[PDB]
């Protein structure tokens, strides 16, 4: 399973979901983000 | 009490004894079971050195002298200063001089300091300082190679390292920041790879297309065409006499006329080391199959039916 | 002065006007971690305990 | 941030009647009519609107909403 990882300014998935060194493809940064979790939370409107 | 590793379960055999840290207790999940005598680990505790001045920490009952490092530490310092009484009674000499600790193995602290000035002189990261310093650490225990140059030593150990990591320096780099020779940095090198019975990865174009681009100030473009005029070039195999650094140079400067940029053979030669009739004969090898070479993306400014020759 | 709820140094504060998002904040705490390589022979690792 | 949803004191709404504020301006320098055609009456309700500081507009200008 993937482990995304969006980067920064480029805006794309960073894909890495290994043990391989974090660096974007194409873009040059080498900062990364872990993306938002699908599952499912709530939050009360009080 | 001998008899232990966590277990005391009275009723029971034990499976497991979990540490609830907020109780200050152990407990035993399939029964009730209290049974100790909690510590959340020491070091956590005598840190109660806090909203008193920490900067200076008065608290400091534990150096941590970095002993991975090393294996044998000694004794504590002392130093001049209170106005005096502290006889040289006639002399010159408050007190008494201070005294060597680790004598058999001040130069491997001596090697300590060269790796580190060494690697700062290239801009290395602590992370390579640091497999560096374990690499010759480890020669060093074997005493396999004493005979040696310690500095020739430490130098290998700094290029095994680079190499190890990933980003590999070439030889003519790291003897630029030694004063160990070409020869016995190489040398070094085998030898250490024979003591450690261990073996590195081949380098590729790849590896050194980076730093000689980015040093060069050429655009990123640029700096892709030529990773893929390098790699495409091995690809073809047109370069079955030569070294992966020459070609990656040829590369360099093959895409740099192709641009506007147009860096000089003079100018290559001095950020890559080699010599500049060594790309000319590169480049004179790998002319023939230029319009190949080059991505179909890429921008050009000069057509290879306009590419000059030297 | 009222019901005294605020004798001394403190205040009746209006429940509903904090309801309606009255002086609410947000807090953020920024935890760091590092993957310490640490020498000889031991090894920092991020992965699932 | 934008103006909030109902003011605080009492509740009538309020974030509708920021936009419309601007406009008025734009036409006249009469703050003092400006919230009185909003019919922002009783000045609770005005000083929500006539104290508030729109962040959000300076807050927007970074490229990265990607992030
Ligand atoms: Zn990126
Ligand atoms: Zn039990
Ligand atoms: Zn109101």
């Amino acid at each position: 399973q993937p482990m995304i990882y969006i980067c920064g300014e480029c805006h794309t998935e960073n894909e890495i979901k290994s043990r391989d060194p974090i660096r974007c493809r194409e873009c040059g940064y080498r900062i990364m983000y872990k993306k938002r979790t699908k599952r499912l939370v709530v939050f009360d409107a009080r | 009490l001998d008899a232990l590793p966590r277990v005391t379960c009275p009723n029971h055999p034990d499976a497991i004894l979990v540490e609830d840290y907020r109780a200050g207790d152990m407990i035993c999940p399939e029964c009730g079971l209290v049974v100790g005598d909690r510590v959340i680990d020491v070091g956590s505790e005598w840190r109660t050195f806090s909203n008193d001045k920490a900067t200076k920490d008065p608290s400091r009952v534990g150096d941590s002298q970095n002993p991975l490092l090393s294996d044998g530490d000694l004794s504590t310092m002392i130093g001049k200063g209170t106005g005096a009484a502290s006889f040289d009674e006639f002399g010159n000499s408050k007190y008494q001089n201070r005294r060597t600790m680790s004598s058999s193995d001040r130069a491997m602290m001596n090697a300590f300091k060269e790796i580190t000035t060494m690697a700062d002189r290239i801009n290395l990261p602590r992370n390579i300082v640091d497999r560096t310093n374990n690499l010759f650490k480890q020669v060093y225990e074997q005493k396999s190679l004493k005979g040696r140059a310690n500095d020739a030593i430490a130098s290998a150990c700094l290029y095994i390292a680079c190499r190890q990591e990933g980003v590999p320096r070439t030889f003519k780099e790291i003897c630029a920041v030694s004063r160990i020779s070409k020869k016995e940095i190489g040398r070094c090198f085998k030898l250490i790879l024979k003591a450690l019975e261990t073996s590195v990865d081949l380098i590729t174009t790849g590896d050194f297309m980076s730093r000689f681009c980015s040093n060069l100030c050429l655009p990123k473009q640029v700096q892709m065409a030529a990773t893929h005029i390098a790699r495409k070039a091995v690809e073809l195999d047109l370069v079955p006499g030569r070294s992966p650094i020459s070609v990656a140079a040829a590369a360099i400067y093959m895409a740099s006329q192709a641009s506007a940029e147009k860096r000089t053979q003079k100018e290559i030669g001095d950020i890559a080391g080699v010599a500049d009739v060594t790309i000319r004969q590169s480049y004179r090898l790998i002319y023939p199959r230029a319009p190949d070479l080059f991505p179909t993306d890429f921008k050009f400014d000069t057509p290879v039916d306009k590419l000059p020759q030297l | 002065s009222y019901t005294g709820y605020n004798q001394e140094d403190s205040v009746i504060m209006n429940r509903s006007a904090v309801d309606r998002g009255f002086f609410r904040s947000v807090f953020y705490r920024s935890y760091k971690e590092q993957e310490s390589k640490k020498g000889f022979d031991q090894e920092e690792v991020f992965e699932k305990p | 941030m934008i103006i909030p949803v109902r003011c605080f004191t009492c509740g009538k709404i309020v974030g509708n009647k920021w936009e419309a504020y601007l406009g008025l301006l734009q036409a006249e320098y009469t703050e003092g009519d400006a919230l009185d055609a909003l019919g922002l009456k009783r000045y609770c309700c005005r000083r929500m609107l006539l104290a508030h500081v729109d962040l959000i507009e300076k807050l927007l200008n970074y490229a990265p909403l990607e992030k």
